[PDB]
């Protein structure tokens, strides 16, 4: 394929981890001139809005290949979309690690990626750490990210065991 | 020995649900008793919340902010207390107030997901 055209669901506009995610997946995407974004619009990180902008996109632009959707619901709401037209065929990939995400790459539909959070460690960390500082501890970092894995057909059953 | 709140903006949703739990479960296992004040989406609620777990002289707040700015006035206020405040997944839009901030790093899972699209759909094409 000389051009492969592809959809964006966003998340909300106005909520940073849209653009922190968006701006990391276009910063490789966008040095591949192969890959032409022939459609970008916000489904709000929501599963039954992306089902409707999907829909709305098959219609418009039945040309592409793969659609990146900013979280998991918005990639479910993507593939219900496509499964409605017949359009099994588009590759659907999201961000999260939702079972429900989880679930359809194992089971082999469209949906064939994801990236994994950790919000059970996260939470741990907090309760770990407070425990840390009712012990005596004031050295702690303020902005403490915690980091994510990619999930794919390939090693699911690292994600599934 | 002691007791954490733990401060969830809404149980409407799965993902709210296991980090309330989960953060309940693991103070249990340190030593600690905790409970679990759903805000509900409501600023308003997690201000009451907040007047209710400084009255009763909780030890930690493990928390998940409605609002990155709505929720400030109510951190400014367990600090006040002497309470230490602990975000988890969503954050507050001012420094040093909270303890520490806790949140999933986006911009790298970006990066990752980016690099997967170019190769499976290169392979394919």
């Amino acid at each position: 394929a000389k051009e492969i055209p592809y959809a964006e669901l966003l998340g909300i506009l106005s909520a940073q981890p849209t653009w922190d995610r968006s701006n990391g997946f276009h910063s490789v995407v966008d040095q591949y001139p192969e890959f032409k974004m022939v459609a970008q619009q916000s489904a709000e990180f929501d599963r039954d809005t992306a089902y409707k902008v999907t829909e709305q996109i098959l219609q418009a632009h039945p040309e592409i290949k793969a659609i990146w959707c900013g979280n998991d619901a918005m990639a479910l709401g993507a593939m219900k979309a496509c499964e409605a037209a017949g359009r099994t065929d588009i590759y659907i990939f999201g961000f999260d690690g939702a079972e429900d995400v989880i679930n359809a790459i194992k089971e082999g539909k469209q949906i064939v990626a994801t990236i994994m959070q950790f919000p059970k460690l996260m939470a741990r960390l907090a309760v770990e750490w407070a425990d840390q500082y009712l012990r005596g501890e004031r050295s702690f970092p303020e902005i403490v990210p915690v980091t994510v894995e990619l999930v794919t057909r390939e090693n699911i059953d690292k994600y599934t065991a | 020995k002691g007791k954490m709140a733990i401060v969830i903006s809404t149980l409407n949703n799965p993902w709210f649900v296991v980090l309330a739990e989960t953060a309940k479960q693991r103070a249990e296992q340190l030593g600690y008793e905790a409970t679990i004040f759903d805000s509900q989406n409501d600023t308003a609620k997690e201000s009451a919340h907040f007047d209710a777990i400084i009255a009763a002289g909780y030890d930690a707040i493990i928390f998940n902010p409605t609002d990155a700015d709505g929720s400030i006035a109510n951190v400014k206020r367990a600090k006040e207390a002497g309470i230490p405040v602990f975000c988890v997944d969503r954050g507050i839009n001012a420094r040093g107030l909270a303890v520490a901030q806790i949140y999933s790093d986006n911009y790298y899972g970006g990066v990752l997901m980016g690099e997967y699209f170019v190769k499976f759909l290169k392979e394919k094409k």
